[PDB]
């Protein structure tokens, strides 16, 4: 019993909130507005089964925009290898990562 | 997936408009009125293609135009502009309403000269 | 995800095990309930502020409003319980066993 | 050089607390047909020094039946809450410029009650528990009306920032378009600071000494300077809200001296209120802020919501 | 209804004043003509960036310069 | 960063005065000095007995009215909107509902204390 | 109770139910759940006895904890989805927490303990409102999220609640505890079929609501709350004994009465997908339910228990009760079996 | 007479004069002879760090005029 | 270490939660929930939403003081187990603290833990944004837009609160 009254009557009660890419006060965009737009437009009117089969790439890319698992995973790999290289003694950091390089602007 | 693309450091080098924020805030209206065309071209392109890697030459052009406008300002009315941006820069919140006298002086000198 | 999420859900699980194992005091379980709602508030506003969902900033205020409404309901029921028996012990609510 | 700024904020406020105890004792002498302390020094200028040295060489006296942890923790919380109360106050530049300073005062006003409550609870006394529950009832009486008065006043300011309150009344005083709100604000801060006629916590007649009836010297002095710092900053808060002065960004000392004179006159009026009226009951106060202040405040909040829409006088939020 | 008003003003004037103030605040934005000016002032406050539209060729209403005559001006905000 | 420095400075100012108020003077502590004070006579029972409270309904509605005014504080920012009529109507309706709740408690003798 | 306040509270309960039923947002679903619970608390405290306080406290704690689990599942879905729409959940953890929250709200075993106690401690009308109205919003939300529920969890809950309700209904002499255990068994029956065909769940919901409403109206009209009090009805009104006889016969799934139609269509739907052991087990535990129904109908209809002397004084007065829609609801609860293909309107 | 409290009142006056003047002087010293910048919103913060970057001293109150450019 | 500021605030958050979820005495439970609310306000203030932190701090302080009045009236006994006065309370407090410090040591060594989700080891400064917000604060503007967008939310919240007042007044009636 999803007695959908809102589309029958033509009023909206919670439709403006339900997604991240809706209308915002003076058009403040979210962090992953474009990815939500792509995933929403990929999976409109095709049903949930075809949504999980035919929009897996867009949905998983949007989910990586949301939580950022793989980004911090790669950063962890880089950080760990740099620390091991520093401790072992095969690497020296460049001067622009040390604190001064006459910054650009 | 794909290797992400990035322009080389020689493509990003440019002469910089090296002034404080009070210099920008004092001459904000003259800069907006005089240099509207490259600024608006850059803004239209930057809002259209949503990519800073494809919007570099227009940033270069807007930097040259802003620097040309400031170099024109320096040639004629350096001293009223100096006093005006000093009176702007003393204020903590950089109020416009505390320097209407320097506003009138700078406006008169710029209007009569250029 | 981030480790602040780890600590927030770990606090939620602590207060959940606190609510589900009684210590012969109903008001302490009410406090654990408010702790769980506080944890829900913190988790929600952390993700909402991180992902810049600006229209959803009105939500946790509403969630905390309903939290306090149900807390007031719990306190009123506790006044009735303490007005029937001597104290607020949860072992006195055993009439419905026969 | 921030620590120097913090020290030069926190030392003069407690010096002024001691001299406010002096001035209060002198005024409370002089209104009641007598004199104040004028024997210890030249016109009694050394009385707060003698009181302060005396209170720190007396016995500490932690009770046996009292939970020692909360007993020691409560005066520390009281003094720290009174000391961090003063931070975002613009005189004319605050120590810490804050986007939302008013809500910070409200939250710290909520927190400072807990020192009174825990000092009453920890000291195993019936009079202390009576004073603690009277403090609870006083807080649930005043807090709603205080917050909604400050909300309906700040609607003409545009933001919760206290420094904007200087700019928003540089033409005319804010006591003119919100004079009823000014009077109920003054009464609400009279009730907040536990001062007469709304004492009801440190009652020397209904009780003996209230929540600190077991606190001997030293720890008791912490509550004393906490309360006096509270009354000074609350008068300062009222002065900033309704009696803003002329501010010159080149000479801030003009605003400082104008503001200081106005806040001193407000504290003189505060002690004037102290020595004029009998103390209320602690249920008559509850029937005062709810049956008399709250409906008028709801009406005034309707009025101050509709009025900027009415006159196209919506203040900037920047 | 005048006798009741006299009695309630004789007994609890605070409630009478509150009811009058609340009624005033309810019924005044309906009849006042200055509210539309407040609406336009709120609308004409530039929080965002006014991004320009691509000139296809048929758009004579939108200006090409901030000092062009066509476009929404703010003279009424100066006069009021 | 400056706020934590200020809070720590206030805290170690407060805890310095207490710590010098406990170890400095001469102490004479007996099993009569620390007894509870009951106006000179021995107390008749403990101080941890149930101290019954008559204003419970006012405390519950204090929670509800505190949350009502918590909902009401975004008003200075909400006055900076474009849909001004709807914002004005919802603000007025919320405040009117608050006043309706207060009036219903007033007419039903809820604010009057028990016993 | 003031009837104006009672009317306002009842309309607020209904408003919370439709706010759950018509919203497209998880937060609005949660708001409807909260307002429904907080508005139905004082209906259970109408008579102001200690048993009502106990029932209200236990119900409040159970629904509060279930709402917390509901909110946690909603927040985890927000995290892993970035949206709020009422559809399938994008996390198995959120699906499991939402399923346990709705099971705790439905009184499903092993979260079934509060239901007989809460049903016993409150009046008959409040128990009817509980067991019929409150068991629609969780069923609606379960209807919304059927792509995401784990089959093993929901089938475990269904067969566990069916077995536990059928076993627990054998040891009760109070009518409200009997009705609560019967309710537990029926929710097991409905949710065993939800992942296969939810139209079967809607049909079972409607028939169970009609049947238990008819029986609660009969118990209210006779003003009996224990079986020994029910046994006096043959000396008071024999037609009411006939009515409770046919409704108890229908409630056990005995054909050709309308209560057998839901179980028949459940068995019909669950064997299209090659599940044969499960409907047989549900049929045998339905036989246990029919057993304690048979015990009740032996007590009230097919025998004449001894009566008292004041029953003559009760004979001299005709009833003036407001038996609203009792004959229509009895007819619908008994003879709706030749109109079985009417169920297609719920598709 | 009644003017003998005025010693203590004047002492309170100077004790409340001290902190505001101290904050004004400290703000005017540690910011290069000018008022302290007020960064209420992130645009002002970005501008302040822009000055901190163009200054080249890692001190934003050292303000570079138009004589820096060519 | 200072980059882990939200980590330290969340560890104080969990410490207060396990302090008051042992249920020693509702006075000390009130102290623990006050601590947890204050440090949660701190956490969400470093994430940027100062208004939300101030509201949750103020609301929880008011509720905690009222419930303190309640337990001084209702939930109190002769010798309250404040802490260490009971075996099971001290045992479960030590158990929770030990478990929390154990998983903190685990995540500060492997830089990745798997309890049912997967949590990373660095600070939460990485997941911030490099852009500016212009001339507005996002959280304040969202709760401002509550009035202009969420009329339905306002209606249901106000109605729920009004009938909540009615509910609590018709519960404590006695007959
Ligand atoms: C800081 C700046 C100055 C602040 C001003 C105050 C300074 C002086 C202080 C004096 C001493 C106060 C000591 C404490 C006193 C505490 C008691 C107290 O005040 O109780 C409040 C008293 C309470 O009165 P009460 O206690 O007698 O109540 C009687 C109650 N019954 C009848 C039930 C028994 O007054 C109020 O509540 C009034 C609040 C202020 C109202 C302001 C109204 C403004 C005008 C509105 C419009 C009027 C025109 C008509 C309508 C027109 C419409 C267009
Ligand atoms: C904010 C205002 C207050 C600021 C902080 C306090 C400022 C003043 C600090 C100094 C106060 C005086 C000295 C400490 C207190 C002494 C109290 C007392 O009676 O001591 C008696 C005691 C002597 O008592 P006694 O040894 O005869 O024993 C008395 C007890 N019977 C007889 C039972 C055994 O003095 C001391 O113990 C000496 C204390 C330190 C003296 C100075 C040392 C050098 C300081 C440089
Ligand atoms: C056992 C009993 C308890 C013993 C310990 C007691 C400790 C002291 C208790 C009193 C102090 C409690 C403070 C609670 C949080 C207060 C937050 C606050 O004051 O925020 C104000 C301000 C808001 O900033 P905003 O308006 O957004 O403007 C900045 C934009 N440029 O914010 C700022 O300007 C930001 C400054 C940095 C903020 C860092 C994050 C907060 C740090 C919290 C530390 C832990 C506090 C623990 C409190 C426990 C209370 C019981
Ligand atoms: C439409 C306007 C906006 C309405 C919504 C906003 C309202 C804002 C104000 C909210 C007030 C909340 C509290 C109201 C309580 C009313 C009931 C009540 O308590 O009445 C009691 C009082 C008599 O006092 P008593 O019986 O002694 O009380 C017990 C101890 N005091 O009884 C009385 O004094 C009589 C109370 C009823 C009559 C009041 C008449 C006021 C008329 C003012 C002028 C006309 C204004 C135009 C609108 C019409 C208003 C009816
Ligand atoms: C895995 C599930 C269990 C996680 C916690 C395990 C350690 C704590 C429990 C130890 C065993 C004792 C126990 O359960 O006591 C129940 C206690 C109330 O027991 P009570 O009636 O006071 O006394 C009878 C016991 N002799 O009630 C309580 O202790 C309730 C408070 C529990 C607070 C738990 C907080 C620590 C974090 C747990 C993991 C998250």
């Amino acid at each position: 019993p999803f007695f959908d009254v809102q589309k029958k009557l033509g009023v909206d009660l919670d439709h403006w909130m339900t997604i991240q890419s809706a209308e915002q006060p003076h058009r403040i965009p979210a962090r992953c507005h474009a990815f939500e737009k792509e995933w929403i437009e990929c999976a409109h009117g095709i049903g949930s089964i075809r949504a999980e089969k035919e929009c897996k790439i867009e949905f998983e890319d949007f989910r990586e925009c949301l939580l950022r698992q793989k980004t911090m995973k790669r950063l962890n790999a880089i950080k760990r290898q740099r620390d091991k290289l520093i401790k072992e003694g095969k690497y020296t950091p460049p001067p622009h990562h040390s604190g001064q390089e006459d910054l650009r602007p | 997936p794909g290797i992400v693309e990035l322009p080389s450091l020689e493509d990003l080098k440019v002469q910089e408009v090296k002034v404080s924020s009070s210099v920008l805030k004092a001459a904000a209206h003259h800069y907006g009125a005089q240099c509207d065309k490259p600024n608006k071209e850059f803004m239209l392109c930057r809002w259209e293609e949503k990519d800073p890697r494809r919007c570099l030459e227009e940033g270069k052009l807007v930097n040259q135009c802003a620097l040309e406008f400031f170099r024109q300002i320096k040639r004629h009315c350096a001293e009223p502009f100096t006093e005006y941006w000093t009176c702007i820069d003393y204020s903590g919140l950089q109020l416009f309403r505390r320097c209407r006298k320097e506003q009138a002086q700078f406006d008169k000198c710029v209007l009569d000269k250029l | 995800m981030s480790l602040v999420y780890m600590n927030i859900m770990m606090a939620f699980t602590v207060s959940l095990t606190g609510l589900l194992m009684y210590r012969s005091h109903l008001m302490s379980s009410l406090l654990c309930l408010e702790g769980m709602m506080l944890s829900l508030f913190i988790l929600a506003t952390l993700m909402i502020l991180n992902s810049h969902f600006t229209l959803a900033s009105m939500m946790p205020i509403i969630l905390l409003v309903f939290a306090a409404c149900e807390a007031a309901l719990g306190l009123s029921l506790l006044v009735m319980v303490s007005n029937t028996y001597g104290t607020d012990y949860v072992q006195n609510l055993n009439l419905l066993q026969c | 050089m921030f620590m120097i700024n913090v020290l030069t904020l926190i030392i003069p406020i407690l010096l002024a607390v001691a001299f406010l105890t002096l001035v209060e004792r002198k005024v409370l002498g002089y209104m009641q047909f007598r004199k104040g302390p004028n024997v210890v020094g030249p016109y009694g200028l050394l009385q707060p020094i003698a009181d302060a040295i005396k209170l720190f060489i007396k016995e500490p006296l932690r009770p046996a039946t009292s939970s020692i942890s909360m007993f020691i923790l409560a005066p520390i919380l009281a003094l720290t809450l009174a000391l961090t109360m003063w931070i975002p106050l613009p005189m004319p530049y605050p120590l810490i410029n804050m986007n939302l300073g008013v809500l910070f005062m409200l939250a710290m006003s909520s927190l400072a009650v807990y020192s009174i409550l825990w000092s009453g609870w920890a000291s195993n006394s019936k009079y202390a528990l009576i004073g603690a529950l009277r403090a609870v009832a006083q807080t649930i009486s005043y807090e709603v009306t205080l917050a909604i008065i400050l909300l309906s006043v700040l609607l003409m300011n545009g933001s919760f920032t206290l420094s904007t309150l200087i700019i928003t009344q540089e033409q005319v005083w804010l006591i003119f378009p919100a004079w009823p709100l000014a009077m109920m604000w003054f009464i609400s801060t009279l009730a907040e600071t536990n001062r007469a006629p709304f004492d009801l916590t440190e009652g020397e007649s209904e009780l003996v000494s209230g929540f600190n009836v077991e606190y001997a010297a030293g720890p008791f002095a912490l509550f004393f300077m906490a309360e006096y710092a509270n009354i000074i900053m609350m008068n300062i808060f009222t002065t900033t809200l309704f009696l803003g002065a002329f501010h010159n960004p080149y000479m801030p000392e003009l605003y400082t001296i104008n503001f200081t004179i106005k806040s001193l006159l407000l504290s003189i009026t505060f002690l004037w209120i102290r020595a004029s009226y009998p103390r209320f009951r602690y249920d008559q106060l509850m029937h005062l802020l709810w049956k008399n202040f709250l409906p008028l405040t709801l009406a005034l909040c309707m009025w101050h919501v509709s009025l900027p829409i009415l006159l196209s006088s919506i203040p900037p939020q920047t | 209804v005048a006798a009741f008003l006299k009695n309630v003003w004789a007994k609890e004037p605070v409630l009478v004043a509150s009811f009058a103030i609340a009624g005033l605040a309810v019924i005044l934005p309906t009849l006042s003509p200055y509210t539309k000016y407040s609406l336009m002032i709120n609308r004409a406050t530039p929080y965002n960036y006014p991004v320009p539209l691509r000139d296809d060729g048929n758009m004579p209403d939108v200006p090409s310069h901030p000092q062009d005559p066509q476009g929404p001006s703010l003279e009424w905000l100066k006069r009021l | 960063m400056n706020l934590m420095i200020t809070l720590l400075t206030n805290f170690t100012l407060a805890t310095l005065l207490v710590t010098i108020a406990f170890w400095l003077p001469q102490l004479n502590v007996y099993s009569e000095k620390t007894s509870p004070y009951e106006c000179g006579f021995d107390p008749m029972g403990s101080a941890r007995l149930p101290f019954s409270m008559k204003f419970f309904l006012v405390a519950i509605t204090f929670l509800l009215f505190d949350l009502e005014i918590a909902l009401l504080l975004p008003l200075p920012w909400a006055s900076q909107t474009t849909n001004l009529n709807t914002m004005l109507t919802m603000a007025l309706l919320l405040i009117f509902l608050l006043a309706v709740s207060l009036a219903y408690e007033w007419t039903q003798k809820g604010l009057e204390w028990t016993e | 109770m003031n009837p104006i306040i009672l009317i306002i509270i009842l309309m607020t309960v209904m408003l919370g139910t439709i706010i759950v039923m018509i919203s497209t947002h998880w937060l609005l679903i949660w708001i409807g759940f909260e307002m429904n619970m907080l508005a139905i608390i004082p209906i259970m405290m109408k008579k102001h006895n200690p048993r009502a306080t106990e029932a209200s406290t236990k119900y409040f704690l159970t629904q509060s904890t279930a709402s917390m689990l509901l909110m946690m599942a909603i927040i985890i879905n927000l995290m892993f989805s970035g949206q709020w729409t009422v559809m399938k959940l994008f996390n198995p953890m959120a699906s499991m927490l939402m399923t346990m929250a709705l099971a705790m709200k439905l009184g499903m075993a092993p979260f079934h303990f509060w239901v007989p106690e809460v049903t016993q401690g409150i009046p008959l009308s409040s128990g009817l409102i509980l067991l019929t109205w409150q068991k629609l919003a969780p069923m609606s939300v379960l209807y919304q999220i059927l792509p995401s529920i784990n089959l093993d969890l929901i089938l475990t809950l269904s067969i566990l609640s069916i077995t536990i309700g059928g076993w627990g209904g054998l040891n009760q002499t109070q009518l409200r505890k009997i009705m609560a255990y019967s309710s537990i068994a029926h929710m097991g029956w409905m949710t065993a079929v939800l992942l296969y065909n939810p139209t079967m769940t809607l049909l079972n919901l409607i028939i169970y609501i009609i049947m238990t409403s008819t029986m609660f109206t009969l118990f209210m009209a006779n003003s009996t709350t224990t079986t020994l009090s029910l046994s006096h009805t043959w000396n008071k009104a024999p037609i009411m004994t006939i009515l409770v006889l046919i409704t108890l016969l229908s409630m056990g799934g005995l054909p050709p009465l309308s209560g057998f139609m839901p179980k028949w269509m459940i068995i019909q739907e669950m064997t299209k997908n090659d599940s044969i052991i499960l409907p047989t087990l549900m049929a045998i535990t339905a036989l246990l339910n029919l057993y304690f129904y048979m015990r009740l109908t032996y007590s009230t209809a097919l025998t004449m228990f001894p009566s008292t002397n004041n029953m003559k004084m009760k004979w001299q007065f005709p009833t003036t009760k407001r038996m609203t829609l009792l004959p229509t609801m009895t007819v619908l609860s008994t003879m709706l079996l030749p109109l079985t293909p009417i169920l297609s309107i719920l598709e | 007479m009644w003017f003998e409290v005025l010693p203590g009142i004047a002492v309170m006056g100077v004790c409340l004069f001290i902190p505001g003047m101290a904050t004004a002087r400290i703000h005017r010293f540690s910011n290069g002879g000018r008022e302290k910048r007020v960064a209420h919103y992130s645009y002002q913060w970005y501008l302040m760090e822009r000055d901190r970057r163009v200054s080249g001293v890692n001190r934003y109150y050292v303000s570079k005029g138009l004589e820096n450019i060519d | 270490m200072m980059t882990y500021i939200v980590f330290i605030l969340s560890i104080i958050f969990v410490m207060g939660f396990v302090g008051f979820s042992s249920k020693p005495s509702p006075i000390y439970g009130g102290l623990g929930l006050i601590v947890s609310g204050g440090v949660g306000c701190g956490i969400v203030l470093n994430f940027g939403g100062s208004f939300l932190g101030l509201m949750v701090f103020l609301i929880y302080l008011g509720g905690m003081m009222v419930v303190f009045g309640y337990t001084t009236a209702m939930a109190t006994e002769q010798y309250p187990e404040v802490w260490v006065s009971n075996k099971v309370v001290l045992g479960t407090f030590i158990t929770g603290l030990l478990m929390e410090f154990l998983m903190v040591y685990y995540v500060l060594k492997d830089k990745e833990v798997e309890i049912v989700f997967k949590f990373n080891g660095m600070g939460d400064w990485v997941i911030y944004d490099t852009g500016d917000s212009g001339f507005f604060s996002e959280e304040a503007m969202g709760i401002a837009a509550l009035y202009s967008y969420g009329t339905w939310l306002v209606i249901v919240t106000g109605w729920s609160l009004l009938i909540g007042v009615v509910v609590i007044m018709e519960i404590t009636r006695g007959n």
